[PDB]
RNA sequence: CCCGCAGAAGAAGCACCGGCUAACUCCGUGCCAGCAGCCGCGGUAAUACGGAGGGUGCAAGCGUUAAUCGGAAUUACUGGGCGUAAAGCGCACGCAGGCGGUUUGUUAAGUCAGAUGUGAAAUCCCCGGGCUCAACCUGGGAACUGCAUCUGAUACUGGCAA
RNA sequence: AAUUGAAGAGUUUGAUCAUGGCUCAGAUUGAACGCUGGCGGCAGGCCUAACACAUGCAAGUCGAACGGUAACAGGAAGAAGCUUGCUUCUUUGCUGACGAGUGGCGGACGGGUGAGUAAUGUCUGGGAAACUGCCUGAUGGAGGGGGAUAACUACUGGAAACGGUAGCUAAUACCGCAUAACGUCGCAAGACCAAAGAGGGGGACCUUCGGGCCUCUUGCCAUCGGAUGUGCCCAGAUGGGAUUAGCUAGUAGGUGGGGUAACGGCUCACCUAGGCGACGAUCCCUAGCUGGUCUGAGAGGAUGACCAGCCACACUGGAACUGAGACACGGUCCAGACUCCUACGGGAGGCAGCAGUGGGGAAUAUUGCACAAUGGGCGCAAGCCUGAUGCAGCCAUGCCGCGUG
């Protein structure tokens, strides 16, 4: 079944995840459906930090995606509406 | 019951595939060889990467033969062809390390006993 | 070879016996129809057709022959049968 | 029709096993002269019906053999 | 990452200097020992060998070797040649193939136009953002010069006709 | 705003212009060696022998499917260590838990490699005849029976690998029987197919005090969808050679039978005599393809490590079984090559997973740490597993920064 997940594209210490839906049965980093948003943990407190196309990821967990763990927490963490 | 001029087939992974028996060891004026008594051979045939080259001189132990050993009690083991198992020159001891077809006790010699350690049968 | 799922070995084997044995039967019962067929007896023929239908419509729903296969097998049968009965 | 095909016949002779010829003009990819780029395919016509020297068209179906993915449309024009 | 502590304290090498090519003298040697990417240096004043002083070049690297492309318009499509320098077959006839005067009509394949879809993400590039800088990381664009489908345009080329 | 970028020199001659090769300045590298060597950030690291491999580790998990107790943890009618509340053993699976076994789901992923393959490949664009585990929409299902069996017990053969008898037992193992439509066959009439339970809490009421009953959860069956994955067909393109010009009998097509999840010479029988080919078949040689990478002003030329996509392979040849998916990377079977064990009768194994070793080479690293993160398997969960991964160690191998004042 397709998931919602984070690929870590980030860099030795400074990870920066993109968030993707793909078949849960590949790699980490590897062939994915499309892009759905991305997560800098290390964000800083001046701008940025978790941008996030929901009405996709909604569009996908209509159509049967499960979401990861730390996703969830993210989506859950943008609020919703503001 | 082999002597010179006889062909042999190989028992071993020596690349040697047909011997033939340029001497019959033992013993002054011996003639025959069987059972599993030593011979000296001389190599008409071998395989293209094998432990041994065709021309190659040197001894093996005859492990099988179409006439084959009588047990202690009459019977027979007979064999359909002669085989024997490539040795080292000043050594004996097989240049080999696997052995193909069946064998009989009488190898029970000691130098021998890698010969029956390896080996499917009897 | 020495990993837990040894086990999957030694149980696909019961599962082979299993299917085989299923899966043979049936391929009899389909055999007593094109025997008919070939003999003539539109009957015998009908006869066959009506035990068998239900053992491979059977065995697909259990999954050694899953769907269709079943189907083209009834299909075919059913026009051999009234070609000439 | 999701597209179609026009070509001359080149082979009527066997049994509907007919093959046609279609013919484009390209760019040399390199040397930029306009070459001759010929296409022989395999087309089913029931009742065979078309003969050599007819132009056709022709249309994409699924496999009929090993070698035909196509079926006849309309034949144009004969005794060439 | 931040604060204190000691004391310049632990921390410079490699190739080159005849021309191409930035950098010159002396001593030794004497067609020897030797150098050399190419030219070519060495037989008594060697800026070319070896050493030294000085200098030029790069720097935690520096040289040598190997390897791709570049300069090479030296396989020339863009972008070359064959009298005498490499290169016209000894001559002809001709199949395939390439090319083909001039007119009108028709076709719309080559050609041209538009629309739609597709051209994975990363990469490259433009504008930014984040690590003290940078390399690195990242947002968003731009680009992927391509392919196909549909509809059109008919001057040129191809097809058909006369 | 976004490819807006192009240089020449040395050397045939006494000298010259031309012709023409050789050479040089530049970028680039998974590099090696020689001399030298301070620190850090990111990255790279067997290019050779798809050579061969010691040892550890790389796939399990679920007691909320099942009978269960062998280990250790408690508790228990009751027997006790007794220093009368602190507690010891007989036992008892009573539950916390859990070796072994049955069952379920995963071992088709992740990770390795480039051998074979000039096309069951890859890239581009398309097509019709199919299946699709987990996840998800809809609609109803979920009745009632049956015979087994591992474990275990006894006896017993082996050095080991692992077996032989006989019993004995549970289930989400297994099979009938019912039920059967918007499913399958069928123009129709008709005919025909399925399933499994397990927990959590709970008022009466009460039961053989186990539970019914209520209640929610989770799994189970069927049909039609989705989503994804995968199968298949067409066209163009994707190396070289004529000192290779002819190739082809399942060959090309048809008809029918069979077959596949599916179209199909897929297979067969019979018929037609076709099919390919100088727009390069056949034969031979070499080769995984792509995105892209380097270079070049461009056009090109060269290239396919590291990242991502596809294919293909898993000691060599061949096979199929299980399964939704495999002709299976740490599965099975046969043959082979080769290695290990042995009490000599017989057994066992496959690093192109991670590290490591021998060998080859000019040359390419530690038998490290951790599931904390992200991601994956299983579980209601807690969790367990994860050499994927995240980090660390080694080498100036490269890029970048900095210092040695
Ligand atoms: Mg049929
Ligand atoms: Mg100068
Ligand atoms: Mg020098
Ligand atoms: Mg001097
Ligand atoms: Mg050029
Ligand atoms: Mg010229
Ligand atoms: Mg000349
Ligand atoms: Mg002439
Ligand atoms: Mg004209
Ligand atoms: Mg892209
Ligand atoms: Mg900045
Ligand atoms: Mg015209
Ligand atoms: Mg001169
Ligand atoms: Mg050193
Ligand atoms: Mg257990
Ligand atoms: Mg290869
Ligand atoms: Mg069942
Ligand atoms: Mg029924
Ligand atoms: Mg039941
Ligand atoms: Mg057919
Ligand atoms: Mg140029
Ligand atoms: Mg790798
Ligand atoms: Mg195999
Ligand atoms: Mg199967
Ligand atoms: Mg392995
Ligand atoms: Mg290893
Ligand atoms: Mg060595
Ligand atoms: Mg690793």
């Amino acid at each position: 079944m397709v998931t919602i997940r984070l690929a870590r594209h980030g860099a030795k210490k400074r990870p920066f995840y993109q968030v993707v839906v793909a078949d849960s049965r590949n790699a980490r980093n590897g062939r994915f459906i499309e892009r759905v948003g991305f997560f800098n943990p290390i964000a800083s407190e001046k701008e940025e930090g978790t941008r996030l196309d929901l009405d996709r990821i909604a569009h996908w967990v209509g159509q049967g995606a499960t979401i990861s763990d730390r996703v969830a927490a993210l989506i859950k963490e943008v609020n919703k509406a503001a | 019951m082999i002597q010179e001029q006889t062909m042999l087939n190989v028992a071993d992974n020596s690349g040697a595939r047909r011997v033939m028996c340029i001497k019959v060891l033992g013993g002054s004026h011996r003639r025959y060889a069987g059972v599993g008594d030593i011979i000296k051979i001389t190599i008409k045939e071998a395989i293209p990467r094998g432990k041994v080259k065709k021309g190659d001189v040197l001894k093996a132990v005859v492990v099988r033969t179409k006439k084959g050993v009588r047990r202690p009690d009459g019977s027979v083991i007979r064999f359909d062809g002669n085989a024997c198992v490539l040795l080292n020159n000043n050594s004996e001891q097989p240049i080999g390390t696997r052995i193909f077809g069946p064998v009989t006790r009488e190898l029970r010699s000691e130098k021998f006993m890698k010969i029956i350690s390896l080996a499917p049968e009897v | 070879n020495i990993k837990s799922a040894k086990k999957r070995a030694i149980q696909s084997e019961k599962a082979r016996k299993h299917n085989a044995s299923r899966r043979s039967m049936m391929r009899t019962f389909i055999k007593k129809v094109y025997a008919a067929i070939e003999a003539g007896d539109k009957a015998a023929a009908q006869k066959a057709f009506n035990e068998m239908q239900p053992i491979v419509d059977r065995q697909a729903a259990k999954g050694l022959i899953h769907k269709n296969k079943a189907a083209r097998h009834k299909a075919n049968l059913t026009a051999q049968i009234n070609k000439l009965a | 029709k999701i597209r179609t095909l026009q070509g001359r016949v080149v082979s009527d002779k066997m049994e509907k096993s007919i093959v046609v010829a279609i013919e484009r003009f390209v760019k040399h990819p390199i040397y930029g002269k306009f070459i001759k780029r010929t296409t022989k395919l395999h087309v089913h016509d029931e009742n065979n019906e078309c003969g050599i020297g007819d132009v056709v068209e022709i249309r994409e179906c699924r496999p009929l053999s090993k070698t035909k993915s196509w079926t006849l449309v309309r034949v144009v024009e004969k005794a060439v």
